């Protein structure tokens, strides 16, 4: 105290906040319209902001390689799991407050 | 830090602190699942989650929920290894101690057991702290429905109702509004099936998220017997919430 | 859901039974448990999208009855229930509710019903966050409306302002801003004019510039003056009016500018000097719509400019002028604003008497304040305290002498300055007596 | 004294949020409970005592 | 990483696990596709045996051993050290069938198995074992199929897989459940271990393969454990080779 | 790897990490092969063989 | 500059990875750069290659 007025302790993502941080990134890309992240928030536990401005980034990557310039339901579903796994492969899953 | 010291369990830091030991205090995290025993006036609940992530296993085998004893039930929460190791020494004590002393092993002496044998554990450095978080539940021959949780450092205190996994802190908080507010330590009714019912409920207020029968599995220890419920016993409870 | 199997499945129970409307809605008149019952076991069923068109079946049969009170109690209940066991999500059970509210609203059958009613839906809705809170502040202002009829209008007002001191995000701009506007006026019923200055700082100054909101910028600063008016805060006020006179809609028709003026003269001169004064009322002065009036010019000029006059001369010319206008001088409190403007004369006198008169005889000074010499030395007292001016007064009724006194440095310096500015001008007179001569 | 001087500019700091101008005995409650830390040694801790 | 978890194998790291045992599975990567198919009236055990150089001796050398006369067992990972935790399960077999008259049910024998591989690692004068087992039987209460992790756990199986390949072979077994709701029957299933290990050859193209299927059934092998061989297996190898092709 | 300065190790300055492994056996036996494919080669040479040790 | 003739990934053995990593990383994004820029989505500015020399 008195160095200071509030302890901000600034946890993980929120289980809806993940959710606003889809709507910013999302709106980035062209699409389709995509009604989908409500299975893919779900996919997207313990997961950073960092991961997942990388899952938009590879989401849109594969309708490049499919040659599409929309982003599709299909391929969001696909960076999730991708992203999840290489996620925890590179990580420890660190402990920290 | 770290100079010498996380890598014994016979070594203190400057603080005294043994620093292995509270690594198996996340060590026991690592399964995932999260366990919930309540207690009512004539049974002791416990329940775990059921993870069943590839069906390449079959589900049935699939719990850490183990009949220890006639009238003991325990869950264990960390390591498949670790589950199966502590289950051959909880075994064994309650049949040594049931022919030793002629008579049936309450929860609290298995308890206490258990964590002094695991202490000897920490004090060698031949040997190493078991990593799992282990509940036993029993009613018992003389002072009714229990549960003592035991730590992996060896600690044991008893309960009302108690919760374990990662996702502990949201458990203690419902359990704590239930009792708080019933002015009463356990729950209130007479049926047994209602108090798995209940069990059931809470479980899933606590963690947000809603249950199937291949996401949990359920034992039952009630005075003189000890039953673990199958994935069809437990449907049946599910349907009389959802419409009650 | 995420997945397909209830999107589907529950939505087909759904139509089934909402081509078996006509027949619940016979079956409700007959027995109301026997059609509830198969809408309860409809509602109890997964999906949230089916859900909701299976609660204006529900919603339909307590309009047919027109209402029964008993109904409502019974519908109430039995929605806190349903969110208990899920509800098919809690983020769901808020749209069934949100229907209860609406046709209470927009229906009103009976004095009695209403008045029942509201105690109901607010009940339910202090664990719901969502629309809910939106139309919360409206049901609750129904029975303010009831209540200020009751003995219980500072009952009813205190209950609605502890709702709508806390921000709501499921609330739009422009709702929550017209919302707080009202809870203002509440407290001023109420007889608290404290719990008026906190909610008129709830909102904000600098959201009432944008034209959208300027709606509302005039109900705020005219509600906001009344406020400070009874606290008799004159430069507050004052300062207030001139907002609205700026005003794009008050200055065009050429009729809304005209009282706005009139008011802003009023409260320009009750306010008791202060350099807010000097420079508020040099703007009125320069203006020429002060110019389209005859009354308010005469009475701005007359307290601007230095001016020897008495009480009565100038009580007899605005006498039977401002009592037909109230909010000014014509009310009952504001006969002590009338009252306030003899002392405001006076205080403007001493100012003018200062400069220019150095010493003047006590006696002569308390029959151009048109006092005794008690209440005159009082008043001279007030103002040497405050800084307005530096006097002395001498009770034996010798003199009072209006100065603030010079040392003997003060004198020697603007002897010097006399003497140094002087041959200044010696100087550049032989120049110009040079210059003169020669073009001549 | 430092905890202290916290409490005072937390107390305020709610009135510049309630958009009041006086500080209540409720604010220093606020205060009273937080910025006091711990409340973090009996989580997983009680085989050191 | 270093600071014990990782030279020791009791030592536990901040993250509540040890390294250590994470390396005897990548031993288990480096090991060959095994799979385990369970049936409803038996189970099938199928091995990838690889051949170096064409000097080895045909059908001589294998991973398949036997446990009683009813449990198979099949290791990969490391060769000898996988020899010896079967020949370890054997000792064990000996005592329940001693004491108790009775051969070991496959749950039993899991348990045991279990408790050896855990033992290896509380003490550090011990290594631990880097194979993982795949093995079961037919009992008293049917068949039963079973698959140990180096890491002593250890889960019923629908149908287990190790080794290199096993992306391709977990895939195939799921395909299995999904296209026969009762798993298949055992002589079928036989069959379908061949097309699955030479799909897994495609993850170990660079040298040739000998396929080694052993069974134990309830009713087609009579209750025991016996090789797959001859016209049983002469059928496996051309079913495989039609189907890749 | 931890000589990587924090400015690129912000998003958007690197977003593909892209690991190279000390060449396992089978990568071992295709890169001697190249190297002697500039010299005269031999029915003598296994690769395989030479990859081993 | 210092730019020769292809070197080829048939004078270059093992490393199967990098190789498909590296085509994915570079080559894709250069042909379907009207892609990258429509959307609005970076394509990874840099690349980052690690381990031995
Ligand atoms: N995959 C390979 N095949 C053949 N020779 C190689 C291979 N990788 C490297 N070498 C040899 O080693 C040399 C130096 O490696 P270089 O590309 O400079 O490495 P880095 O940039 O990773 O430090 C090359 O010029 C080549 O002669």
């Amino acid at each position: 105290p008195g160095r200071l007025d509030r302890k901000v302790e600034i946890p993980l993502p929120n289980e809806a906040g993940r959710l606003e941080i889809f709507k910013i990134h999302t709106a980035k890309v062209k699409k389709t319209g995509e009604f989908d992240f409500e299975a893919a928030v779900k996919m997207s536990d313990g997961f950073n902001g960092a991961d997942i401005r990388n899952c938009a980034t590879e989401a849109g990557f594969f309708a490049i390689r499919d040659d599409r310039d929309h982003i599709n339901p299909d391929d969001l579903m696909k960076a999730v799991r991708k992203v999840a796994e290489v996620k925890k492969l590179e990580g420890t899953i660190e402990y920290q407050k | 830090s770290a100079a010498g010291y996380d890598r014994h369990i016979t070594i203190f830091s400057p603080e005294g602190r043994l620093y292995q030991v509270e690594y198996a205090f996340k060590a026991t995290n690592q399964t995932n699942i999260n366990s919930l025993a309540v207690r009512g006036k004539d049974c002791t609940v416990v329940i775990s989650q059921k993870k069943v992530p590839d069906k390449l296993l079959d589900p049935t085998t699939v719990s850490y929920i183990f009949c220890i004893s006639r009238t003991i039930g325990m869950v264990v929460n960390g390591p498949i290894p670790d589950a199966r190791n502590a289950a051959l020494r909880a075994k064994a004590e309650a049949a040594e101690f049931r022919y030793k002393y002629g008579y049936d092993m309450p929860c609290d002496v298995l308890a206490k057991r258990m964590a002094n044998l695991s202490q000897i554990y920490t004090q060698r450095a031949y040997m190493r702290p078991l990593g799992v978080i282990l509940t036993f539940v029993s009613v018992d021959e003389e002072l009714g429905p229990s549960i003592y949780k035991t730590d992996p450092a060896g600690y044991y205190v008893g309960y009302k109702a108690t919760a374990t996994g990662p996702k502990q802190q949201e458990i203690t908080t419902n359990l704590e509004n239930h009792f708080k507010k019933s002015k009463i330590d356990h729950i209130n009714e007479e049926s047994w099936e209602k108090v798995v019912e209940f069990a059931i409920t809470h479980m899933i207020d606590a963690l947000g998220t809603e249950f199937s029968k291949n996401d949990l599995e359920v034992g039952v220890a009630t005075k003189d017997k000890f039953f673990t419920l199958s994935a069809e016993n437990i449907e049946e409870r599910l349907v009389a919430i959802a419409e009650q | 859901m995420s997945r397909d199997a209830p999107i589907k499945a529950d939505k087909d129970y759904s139509q089934i039974l909402k081509e078996e409307f006509p027949k619940i809605d016979s079956l409700a008149q007959n027995d109301c448990n026997s059609a509830l019952d198969q809408l309860l076991v409809l509602e109890k069923k997964t999906r949230q999208a089916s859900d909701l068109a299976s609660s204006k079946e529900v919603l339909a049969k307590i309009v047919d009855l027109l209402a029964s009170r008993n109904k409502w109690d019974d519908l109430n209940e039995q929605l806190t229930l349903l969110s208990k066991k899920h509800g098919q999500l809690k983020l769901s059970i808020q749209y069934m509710i949100q229907k209860v509210m609406e046709y209470l609203k927009s229906s009103k059958s009976l004095d009695l019903n209403t008045r029942i009613s509201v105690i109901e839906t607010i009940r339910v809705v202090t664990e719901n966050k969502i629309f809910v809170e939106v139309e919360r502040a409206r049901v609750t202002k129904d029975l303010v409306e009831i209540k200020k009829e009751e003995g219980k209008i500072d009952e009813a007002a205190d209950i609605l302002c502890e709702l709508q001191v806390e921000t709501y995000g499921s609330m739009e701009m422009s709702e929550k801003i017209q919302f707080i506007l009202e809870q203002m006026e509440l407290s001023i019923l109420k007889g608290d004019y404290s719990q008026a200055t906190v909610l008129s700082r709830k909102i904000l100054k600098k959201t009432f510039k944008n034209p959208k909101y300027e709606s509302l910028k005039l109900e705020y600063y005219n509600l906001l003056v009344k406020i400070s008016l009874h606290k008799r805060e004159y430069l507050e006020v004052a300062q207030y009016l001139q907002e609205i006179y700026q005003t794009d809609a008050i200055k065009s028709d050429e009729a809304k500018w005209k009282p706005v003026l009139s008011h802003i003269v009023y409260f320009l001169v009750l306010s008791p000097y202060g350099n807010l004064q000097n420079d508020l009322i040099h703007k009125i002065q320069n203006d020429n719509n002060l110019k389209k009036l005859e009354s308010q010019e005469s009475l701005v000029k007359l307290f601007t400019t230095n001016e020897l006059m008495r009480w009565p001369i100038v009580q007899k010319t605005y006498e039977p002028v401002l009592n037909e206008d109230d909010l000014a001088f014509g009310g009952e409190a504001n006969k002590h604003h009338w009252e306030d403007l003899q002392k405001r004369v006076i205080e403007h006198n001493l100012r003018v008497i200062s400069e220019y008169y150095s010493r003047i005889t006590l006696l002569r000074l308390n029959e151009l304040l048109d006092l005794t010499e008690s209440q005159t030395e009082t008043y001279i007292s007030d103002l040497v305290n405050q800084g307005i001016i530096y006097a002395k007064v001498n009770r034996p009724a010798k003199i009072v002498n209006f100065e603030k006194p010079k040392n003997s440095s003060q004198l020697l310096n603007e002897w010097s300055h006399n003497v140094d500015e002087l041959l200044e001008h010696i100087e550049t007179i032989g120049h110009l007596i040079t210059k003169e001569e020669i073009m001549h | 004294g430092a905890v202290i001087a916290a409490i005072m500019q937390e107390a305020g700091l709610r009135a510049v949020r309630k958009n009041r101008y006086v500080i209540l005995q409720s604010d220093l409650e606020e205060a009273y409970a937080t910025q006091v830390k711990t409340d973090n040694t009996v989580d997983k801790f009680d085989f050191y005592k | 990483i270093g600071t014990g978890y990782d030279l020791s194998n009791s030592v536990f790291s901040p993250d509540g696990r040890n390294f250590q045992v994470e390396y005897a599975v990548k031993a288990v990567e480096n090991g060959t596709t095994s799979i385990g198919i369970k049936c409803n009236d038996g189970v099938v055990f199928a091995v990838e045996k690889l051949i170096t150089s064409k000097l080895l001796v045909p059908q001589k050398n294998v991973k398949i051993q036997v446990v009683d006369r009813h449990i198979g067992c099949v290791y990969s990972g490391l060769i000898p050290d996988g020899r010896h935790l079967v020949n370890r399960g054997r000792e064990e077999a000996a005592s329940f069938k001693k004491l108790y008259k009775t051969p070991i049910p496959i749950p039993a024998f899991a348990d045991r198995l279990g408790q050896y591989v855990q033992a290896h690692t509380l003490y550090n004068s011990v290594r631990p074992f880097g194979v993982s087992t795949i093995f079961g039987g037919v009992d008293k209460n049917g068949a039963h199929l079973y698959m140990l992790e180096p890491s002593g756990s250890y889960w019923g199986y629908k149908g287990a897989a190790t080794g290199k390949g096993r992306q391709s072979a977990k895939a195939e077994l799921e395909k299995l459940v999904d296209h026969h709701p009762e798993g298949l029957s055992a002589r079928e299933a036989v069959k379908q271990a061949a097309k699955i290990i030479y799909l897994a050859h495609e993850d170990n193209k660079e040298k040739d393969f000998e396929l080694e299927i052993s069974w134990c059934s309830l009713s087609e092998t009579n209750g025991l454990h016996k090789f797959v061989k001859g016209d049983l297996l002469q059928e496996a190898i051309d079913f495989a080779q039609k189907e890749i092709n | 790897v931890d000589v990587l300065d924090p400015a690129l190790l912000r998003s958007g300055r690197l977003d593909r990490k892209i690991e190279f492994p000390l060449p396992s056996e089978d990568s071992r036996a295709q890169i001697l092969q190249i190297h002697s494919r500039k010299m005269t080669t031999d029915d003598d040479i296994n690769w395989q063989e030479l990859a081993r040790s | 500059v210092d730019e020769k003739p292809t070197e080829t990934y048939s004078d270059v053995g093992g490393l199967d990875k990098q190789i498909e990593e590296l085509v994915e990383a570079i080559v894709l994004p250069m042909k379907r750069a009207d892609k990258f820029k429509d959307m609005g989505i970076r394509a990874p500015k840099g690349a980052l290659m690690y381990g031995p020399p």
